[PDB]
RNA sequence: GCAUCCGUAGCUCAGCUGGAUAGAGUACUCGGCUCGGACCGAGCGGCGGAGGUUCGAAUCCUCCCGGAUGCACCA
RNA sequence: GCCCGUU
RNA sequence: UUUAAUGUUUGAUGUUCUAACGUUGACCCGUAAUCCGGGUUGCGGACAGUGUCUGGUGGGUAGUUUGACUGGGGCGGUCUC
RNA sequence: UUCCUUGUCGGGUAAGUUCCGACCUGCACGAAUGGCGUAAUGAUGGCCAGGCUGUCUCCACCCGAGACUCAGUGAAAUUG
RNA sequence: CGCCGGAAGACCAAGGGUUCCUGUCCAACGUUAAUCGGGGCAGGGUGAGUCGACCCCUAAGGCGAGGCCGAAAGGCGUAGUCGAUGGGAAACAGGUUAAUAUUCCUGUACUUGGUGUUACUGCGAAGGGGGGACGGAGAAGGCUAUGUUGGCCGGGCGACGGUUGUCCCGGUUUAAGCGUGUAGGCUGGUUUUCCAGGCAAAUCCGGAAAAUCAAGGCUGAGGCGUGAUGACGAGGCACUACGGUGCUGAAGCAACAAAUGCCCUGCUUCCAGGAAAAGCCUCUAAGCAUCAGGUAACAUCAAAUCGUACCCCAAACCGACACAGGUGGUCAGGUAGAGAAUACCAAGGCGCUUGAGAGAACUCGGGUGAAGGAACUAGGCAAAAUGGUGCCGUAACUUCGGGAGAAGGCACGCUGAUAUGUAGGUGAGGUCCCUCGCGGAUGGAGCUGAAAUCAGUCGAAGAUACCAGCUGGCUGCAACUGUUUAUUAAAAACACAGCACUGUGCAAACACGAAAGUGGACGUAUACGGUGUGACGCCUGCCCGGUGCCGGAAGGUUAAUUG
RNA sequence: GAGGACCGAACCGACUAAUGUUGAAAAAUUAGCGGAUGACUUGUGGCUGGGGGUGAAAGGCCAAUCAAACCGGGAGAUAG
């Protein structure tokens, strides 16, 4: 948890915003180097 | 009377009921009930002890005479009423000074038999005396296993106790699990078997039926992962393991009965 | 949709209301450290 | 493709006595009992190839060939 | 005790 | 080597007993009370049960270990003279 | 569940690595960590037919909401 | 003009807390402007014996004097004491404020206590008994809320053919209480004697015996009367700050239809067998006895305190937002319809806080399409298609229930006649009888009203819109209805009824607990726990060497201890 | 007039497609879809606490966090 942002105080867990593999739009055929 | 149902619905297709009409449609007798509300098999600490526990229909304790004390004085039998405490079907009594006691059924007794306890009772079916006055060889019901306490042997449906042999302070009795176990003469025992023993007949025929009566789904624990039951895991279907309960005591053969006090009143084990 | 905090003023009062944190001993230790914070408001009271 | 184990009488199998000597069952051959079996009495029948160590090899080395078993995974 | 068969 | 006799004496098993101890048997009282305690009695009884010590069992639970080289790791092979 | 394998034969199609029926050579089925059947049921897996169609051959036009222009308000990721 | 109208209307609980009303201001807040606002500032606004809380009573559960247990902290629990989401006294209609009203005013009521007077009298509990007091489903009858039509009363005679009529518009409302006791439901009544029961007592409850009577009692919607010579009332008249204010006021009846509401905590039926305690009624004990107390009438007094504005499917609550999300209860109009579906409307409420133009590609949401009709594609994905009621008709297979709405087909509008509106439903008057009233018989006026047949007629089309199954054939898996990865997996996975093995003799095994104890269970082997398999049908073969479990005790080995 | 019966609104759920993906929304909307008298659904209150709970079992859920929650402390853990 991010508990004390000023910039952000509403909000304490932020990686499905910028994270690709937590966004509601990630598949895991992104993920094929395997 | 044993029924099956005509398959009008999946539900339905497998279930076999017992219908007994001598039964009383009514309301039961009211000043020998008592509130009984449900655990979900949790105990004072709140957590589960006993597993499958929970639900059902709700249900009024019946006040049942087990100790048959109330000597001397004849009772006629009322009607036989639907107890869901337990698989036997009970009894009013009426005793001749005006008391209403509920006694368990036993087989064969209507409405209008007249039943005695007492140690100069007659040998007949429904009558509760003294196993030192009982002749060897009767079988008899709601026995006693301490003088006074009350009867806690042979209660459920369909079932008896044999007196085998009398030969001191002690009667052997051959219980019905194939026990040989000593018991004193001066103990209480009801003449007969228990009724309703047509009971084992019956078919739920659905999941939802055994849930009427308070029981909860049972998980097998190959069912499950490691973390939960040492039966847990595998790719697939796999066992590998001797079979155990959920803390890890082998269960199908080991056995579990430890009670060195006891063990001097028990003849023969049941095999 | 149906979010976690659903509000109910009995429920918040015998929850962590004074005389809730004044049953146990581990209850006066709270308001012990929120009186040595110096603190404004004790407890979720009125 | 790698690893491990095996090739011995017509067939199925022992023998590594740590290197100095090859056997069993069955088959086959001869004689007898009665025409043939079954049965009884006797007999015959050979270390997968090619080099090497060795006073000397079926046995120990090195390679070759054949037959089996296991492995060939992560992308 | 066992003791098959014969174009 | 081998036994019996008298005098003196432990261990084993068995049989009763009651008085420690047990009682989630009955009854009475504290008491307006299915707790608890006291009393009477019945049934068990030196057993059971508990403490210390001790052999066995013990993935039920815990702390950890499970090498390197390598034409990538693994598998195979190798590790000193 | 069968690696070899799209095994072989038959059916269905003009043409069928899937489907259905059979054969047995079961790499590596098998009897309550069940075997083989089974009416009914399933937002379950596979296959075929009738009807239907802009799914397609192969796109055309039309009705609205944006995109475009004007006036007002006015962001963001990124960036030697 | 458009949209909602089983809400996007109205009233609440929960939650919020002044957002309510009035005046004033437009910096910031409002996704634009703002003269407006749930914004800024100032003032105002919440009136109770009867509504709710508090209060009396308990459920789950909490706390718990002593107690039992535990290194300490503490754990459990008895007597008790708390704890609603449940039980317990009583008010309605009309009017009124800018903003509150079952609270204020007007009219008419009701309840529980205290005190006093009079009349009469066995009163009394921490005890006994009754009552309160209870499930699911189904069915029918009697009603009301409410609606429609007629009658009555007031108004109208029509912007364009017609409209003095079988025409058009509007109204036609009235409570609690008090009195009567009906449809319906339940039950025999009374008296006397006696008794191992209800911890003691009892005249009460329970039981037994006897006599006698053919009736009695309890419960109960609605209706009717009164309340009401009132209130309200379509409109009209008179003022006005054109917002509103003042006065008067006709008719105010009947028939039919009809609830998911009431009678009904009923009745019938089934198995899974369906709270507790107080208020209430009654009985007596200790006790008091010309007391106290009890009962009835009358008078008088009391009924405190706290909440009450406003929003409440939402711009005020939970979501950081004036956020297409989430949020329990109550009320339920018309036309068509089986309907709380759906379409259009009423009462009522809204047009969703950026607009104005233009009419490119392309994207989104839709409409139509020549000829062909799955050739598309991993795959008929998506679309298109089917769709109602009545009747005819319907295969294999089957556990005889099913399959099945299988498949497939025909009829369907309107007008007239049968019949100036039929069958059916409702039922006034008149007449008769008695029990003389909320009674019965006869009788049929009036109202309501399907379905069918015959004949005619219009269109391309009559279930015309909205609404509203695609069907068939073969096969794998799982019996089935269910359950699951909140946010990429709904399945063949999980569960399941059934089956089997095994443990368990009650202080049960087992589980949570250093323990006390609690669950198992106020159960007792036809019961309970664990494990595997998974409806049903036909079945379930051989192996005990290995590992485990059960039984055995001879011998070998073997701990602390002893020395 | 039985039924984990049938068709289908409220109510509960979440199988398919499209949109959206700096969204109107940290999981929704639109059009279809499943259950809909029961192993149903829902209000108010209560109980179970972290190697613990609860789990018709998916390592699911336990306040947008879960193969061991969150907060504070050991704590400036250690980091070839
Ligand atoms: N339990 C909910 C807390 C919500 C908080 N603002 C968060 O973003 O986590
Ligand atoms: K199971
Ligand atoms: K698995
Ligand atoms: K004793
Ligand atoms: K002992
Ligand atoms: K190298
Ligand atoms: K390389
Ligand atoms: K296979
Ligand atoms: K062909
Ligand atoms: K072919
Ligand atoms: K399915
Ligand atoms: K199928
Ligand atoms: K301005
Ligand atoms: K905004
Ligand atoms: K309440
Ligand atoms: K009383
Ligand atoms: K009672
Ligand atoms: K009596
Ligand atoms: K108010
Ligand atoms: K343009
Ligand atoms: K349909
Ligand atoms: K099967
Ligand atoms: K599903
Ligand atoms: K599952
Ligand atoms: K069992
Ligand atoms: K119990
Ligand atoms: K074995
Ligand atoms: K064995
Ligand atoms: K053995
Ligand atoms: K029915
Ligand atoms: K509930
Ligand atoms: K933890
Ligand atoms: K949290
Ligand atoms: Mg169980
Ligand atoms: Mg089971
Ligand atoms: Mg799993
Ligand atoms: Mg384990
Ligand atoms: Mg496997
Ligand atoms: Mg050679
Ligand atoms: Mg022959
Ligand atoms: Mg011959
Ligand atoms: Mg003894
Ligand atoms: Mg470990
Ligand atoms: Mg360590
Ligand atoms: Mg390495
Ligand atoms: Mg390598
Ligand atoms: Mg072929
Ligand atoms: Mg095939
Ligand atoms: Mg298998
Ligand atoms: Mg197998
Ligand atoms: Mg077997
Ligand atoms: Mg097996
Ligand atoms: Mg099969
Ligand atoms: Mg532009
Ligand atoms: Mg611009
Ligand atoms: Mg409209
Ligand atoms: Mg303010
Ligand atoms: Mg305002
Ligand atoms: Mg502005
Ligand atoms: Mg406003
Ligand atoms: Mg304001
Ligand atoms: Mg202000
Ligand atoms: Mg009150
Ligand atoms: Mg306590
Ligand atoms: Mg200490
Ligand atoms: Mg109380
Ligand atoms: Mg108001
Ligand atoms: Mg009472
Ligand atoms: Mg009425
Ligand atoms: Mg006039
Ligand atoms: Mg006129
Ligand atoms: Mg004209
Ligand atoms: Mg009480
Ligand atoms: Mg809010
Ligand atoms: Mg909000
Ligand atoms: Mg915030
Ligand atoms: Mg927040
Ligand atoms: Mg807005
Ligand atoms: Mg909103
Ligand atoms: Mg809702
Ligand atoms: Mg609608
Ligand atoms: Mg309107
Ligand atoms: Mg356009
Ligand atoms: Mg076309
Ligand atoms: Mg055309
Ligand atoms: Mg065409
Ligand atoms: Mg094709
Ligand atoms: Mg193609
Ligand atoms: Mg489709
Ligand atoms: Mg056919
Ligand atoms: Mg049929
Ligand atoms: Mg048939
Ligand atoms: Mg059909
Ligand atoms: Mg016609
Ligand atoms: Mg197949
Ligand atoms: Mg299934
Ligand atoms: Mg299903
Ligand atoms: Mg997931
Ligand atoms: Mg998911
Ligand atoms: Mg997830
Ligand atoms: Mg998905
Ligand atoms: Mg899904
Ligand atoms: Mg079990
Ligand atoms: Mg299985
Ligand atoms: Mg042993
Ligand atoms: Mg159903
Ligand atoms: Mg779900
Ligand atoms: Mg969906
Ligand atoms: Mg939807
Ligand atoms: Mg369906
Ligand atoms: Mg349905
Ligand atoms: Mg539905
Ligand atoms: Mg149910
Ligand atoms: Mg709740
Ligand atoms: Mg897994
Ligand atoms: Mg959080
Ligand atoms: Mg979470
Ligand atoms: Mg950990
Ligand atoms: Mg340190
Ligand atoms: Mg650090």
């Amino acid at each position: 948890m991010e508990n004390n942002s000023r910039t952000m105080p509403h909000i304490r867990r932020t990686t499905h915003i910028m994270k690709f593999a937590h966004r509601n739009s990630f598949d895991f055929h992104f993920f094929n180097a395997r | 009377a044993v029924v099956k149902c005509k398959p009008t619905s999946p539900g339905r297709r497998h279930v076999v009921k017992v219908v007994n009409p001598e039964l009383h449609k009514g309301k039961p007798f009211a000043p020998l009930l008592e509130k009984n509300s449900k655990s979900g098999g949790r105990n004072n600490n709140g957590r589960i002890t006993t597993r499958h526990i929970g639900g059902g229909h709700k249900q009024a304790y019946r006040i049942v005479d087990f100790k048959r004390n109330k000597d001397g004085i004849p009772a006629v039998v009322e009607r036989l009423e639907y107890d869901p405490n337990r698989s036997a079907n009970i009894a009013l009594v009426l005793y001749k000074d005006g008391e209403r006691r509920y006694i368990l059924a036993p087989k064969g007794l209507k409405a209008g038999d007249q039943i005695q306890s007492g140690v100069d009772a007659a040998i007949k079916p429904g009558n509760t005396l003294p196993m030192r006055n009982i002749p060897v060889g009767s079988t008899v019901h709601n026995v006693e296993m301490k003088p006074g306490k009350g009867g806690q042997l042979a209660r459920s449906a369909g079932t008896y106790v044999q007196i085998v042999a009398r030969d001191g302070a002690y009667v052997t009795l051959r219980l019905r699990s194939g026990e040989m176990r000593k018991v004193e003469a001066d103990c209480r025992a009801t003449l007969g078997e228990v009724g309703n023993a047509e009971h084992m007949l019956r078919v739920l025929g659905k999941a939802g039926a055994a849930r009427w009566r308070g029981v909860r789904p049972t998980v097998r624990g190959t069912a499950m992962n490691p973390v939960d039951h040492p039966h847990g895991g595998g790719e697939g279907r796999n066992f590998g393991k001797h079979p155990v309960t959920p803390w890890g005591v082998q269960t199908k053969g080991k056995k579990t009965r430890s009670n060195k006090r006891t063990d001097k009143f028990i003849v023969r084990r049941r095999s | 949709m149906k979010r976690t905090f659903q509000p109910s003023v009995l429920k918040r009062n015998r929850s962590h209301g004074f005389r809730a944190r004044m049953a146990t001993k581990n209850g006066r230790q709270v308001l012990a450290r929120r009186r040595a914070k110096g603190r404004a408001r004790l407890t979720v009271s009125k």
